[PDB]
Parts: structure tokens; C-alpha cells; sequence
């Protein structure tokens, strides 16, 4: 079953 | 062929007129890009009213200009957080690009300044709130309503890319709805002038193209991938690569497998498969025909591109408006102090701001 982020998503500046 | 003679001639002329528009837009941009104009102000010129959003480095605040009485959105960046996250050049990018661009769906910068502690960018207040809020509240947009918004992003990227600007942070959080129901792109924190390739690992996990995740020198086509993610999310209510943690999100993106809700039209799925295309030799917006592959796609057949640009199309949704300083369309955030140190911080790092 699907699950994921529903709130506001912050940017990333590196990985 | 698909088009009869009259339609083909009309389309050809329209595409040439786009070239003419963009050539002039570039001339205007470069004049501002090379010799930027003063837009100074200072903190005590404004009354701070409410925090409208937070990010890295600080907030966006609703402020009221004391002399004029006008309301504005003020982005505040704490210099010490910026330097540590190596977001110095990105913040310089943001200001310089916002200063030089001009397009109906790009937010307009009014002032920029700095003090001992912070950087400040003051722009037009867009009172209708984030697309994000509206989307989460309703669940998903109809395909015609998603298309109305998507068309504005297509034109905006056609404009930005013609100036060699890559946007690099498309998402509903960054799209504000104005009083006429049209989009204002904000937040140019990752925007950059790039002639060909660039290499910085940045953006928002759900919206990253595979080539960013794979540490490949990438180009403006990452924005067209992100458009595919945005259209999918607007029409489905959730993005195509959806998981609790960034590492799981990246795994799904790189696999590239997209599944669609059963209610998606075949036209929409075809467009999305061509945007969410891992193979850069096949991705729409990155081929010989350029942006025309997108603008002339069947899913956009009912779109009058000039009417969208002219803002003459009836919007699907007109935000509740309760006065120039009304914040009812924004969520609430913890209000934190705007600290201004007695001592200058990171003066060396931000001399050109």
C-alpha cells in the first residue's frame, strides 16, 4: 500500500 | 497530415512570433542583468505582520511598507545559516535573477537589502496562498484545471530557458495563486544562469530528475521532468515517486517506473510518459522541436497559449479576498524573532548582495 510525504517538502542542498 | 493548410500556417506564424517575443525579452533581461538598478530599503521601513511560510535560512513574512501602506512578502535569510549550507552563491543567484526577469507569472521583486545578520528580499504579496494548500484541501484538480496551471508553467519555462535560466525547484509549495486565479512562481533559491551543463545536487526530492540524483552534469531538461511531476501531482493528488524517506524516493525516480491513476486520460498519460522520460534523447523539452513538442501535444489541444499569456482565460478558482493584508489563505507558523546582531556577520561572503 502506498505511503509518502503529504506535508510541505523542504529542498535539499546536497545528496 | 494532422493539420490542414490554414491550421499549419497559423501555428507556424505563432511559433515564429514566439521567437520574436523571446529575442526581445532577452535584450531586456541582459540590460538589467549587466547593469542592475538600485532597489534599496531598510528593515525599519516596514511593519512585520505575520509569517507566511518558512524555509531554509528563515521565513517569508507579510510586511507593511510604512510610508506607502503597501503590503509585501519579505523573504528573510540569516547569513550564518546560508554560509554553512554553502548556499551563498545560490542566494546571490536568487537576488540577481529576480532583479532581472519580467514575466506575468514570475513574482516581482521590489527591494533587496542586508544588515549585520540577515539578507532581505521584498516582493509583491500574492494573497491567494500556495497551490499546495488548495491541492491538499481538495485532493486533486480536474484535468482542465491542472492544464490551466500547467500551461502557465510551460510558458514560464519557455521564457526562463530562453534566457539560459534553469529554475530547479518546481513544486506546488512554490506556486502562489493571485487575485485573478493565475500563478506566481516564487522562490528562486535554486535558479541559475547556465549555458549548458551544471552540477550542483539541489532541488526537492520528489521533483528531482534522475540525472540529478545520479550526479551527472545536467541541463535545463530537469525542469521539464519536474513539470511532469507537477502535472501528475496536480491531477492525481500525490506525486509519481512517493515514499516516506528521500532515499526511497530517489530509488523510485531512478527506476523510472511510473504508474497512473485509472482516471487519467490517455492524452495525459502520453504527455507524462514523455516528460517523465529517463532517456534524455527522448524527453520532451529536450528534443529538436524544443518546447513545441509540449505545447503542440494533444493534452494541450484546447489551450490558447496567447490567451493564457494575456490572462484572458477564465480561471478555475478565484481565491477569497478580504483586503490587501488578509492572510486567510495561508497556514499559521510559529512566530520567531528577527534578530539583528550588533556585529556584522559574514560581510566577506555577501559583499555583492
Amino acid at each position: 500500500i502506498a505511503a509518502g510525504r503529504t506535508g510541505r517538502r523542504q529542498a535539499i542542498h546536497d545528496i | 497530415g494532422h493539420m490542414g493548410n490554414a491550421a499549419a500556417a497559423k501555428k507556424g506564424s505563432e511559433q515564429e512570433s514566439v521567437k520574436e517575443f523571446l529575442a526581445k525579452a532577452k535584450e531586456e533581461f541582459l540590460k538589467k542583468w549587466e547593469s542592475p538598478s538600485q532597489n534599496t530599503a531598510q528593515l525599519d521601513h516596514f511593519d512585520r505582520i505575520k509569517t507566511l511560510g518558512t524555509g531554509s535560512f528563515g521565513r517569508v513574512m507579510l510586511v507593511k511598507h510604512k510610508e506607502t501602506g503597501n503590503h509585501y512578502a519579505m523573504k528573510i535569510l540569516d547569513k550564518q545559516k546560508v554560509v554553512k549550507l554553502k548556499q551563498i552563491e545560490h542566494t546571490l543567484n536568487e537576488k540577481r535573477i529576480l532583479q532581472a526577469v519580467n514575466f506575468p507569472f514570475l513574482v516581482k521583486l521590489e527591494f533587496s537589502f542586508k544588515d549585520n545578520s540577515n539578507l532581505y528580499m521584498v516582493m509583491e504579496y500574492v494573497p491567494g496562498g500556495e497551490m499546495f494548500s488548495h491541492l491538499r484541501r481538495i485532493g486533486r484538480f480536474s484535468e482542465p484545471h491542472a492544464r490551466f496551471y500547467a500551461a502557465q508553467i510551460v510558458l514560464t519555462f519557455e521564457y526562463l530557458h530562453s534566457l539560459d535560466l534553469i529554475y530547479r525547484d518546481l513544486k506546488p509549495e512554490n506556486l502562489l495563486i493571485d487575485q485573478q486565479g493565475y500563478i506566481q512562481v516564487t522562490d528562486f533559491g535554486f535558479a541559475k544562469r547556465v549555458k549548458g551543463r551544471t552540477w550542483t545536487l539541489c532541488g526537492t526530492p520528489e521533483y528531482l530528475a534522475p540525472e540529478i540524483i545520479l550526479s551527472k552534469g545536467y541541463n535545463k531538461a530537469v525542469d521539464w521532468w519536474a513539470l511532469g511531476v507537477l502535472i501528475y501531482e496536480m491531477a492525481a493528488g500525490y506525486p509519481p515517486f512517493f515514499a516516506d524517506q528521500p532515499i526511497q524516493i530517489y530509488e523510485k525516480i531512478v527506476s523510472g517506473k511510473v504508474r497512473f491513476p485509472s482516471h487519467f486520460s490517455s492524452d495525459l498519460k502520453d504527455l507524462l510518459r514523455n516528460l517523465l522520460q529517463v532517456d534524455l534523447t527522448k524527453r520532451f523539452g529536450n528534443l529538436k522541436n524544443g518546447v513545441n513538442d509540449i505545447k503542440n501535444h494533444k493534452w494541450f489541444a484546447t489551450t490558447d497559449w496567447i490567451a493564457i499569456y494575456q490572462r484572458k482565460v477564465e480561471a478555475p478558482f478565484i481565491p477569497k479576498f478580504k483586503g490587501p493584508g488578509d492572510t486567510s489563505n495561508f497556514d499559521d507558523y510559529e512566530e520567531e524573532e528577527i534578530r539583528v546582531s550588533i556585529n556584522e556577520k559574514c560581510g566577506k561572503e555577501f559583499t555583492e548582495f
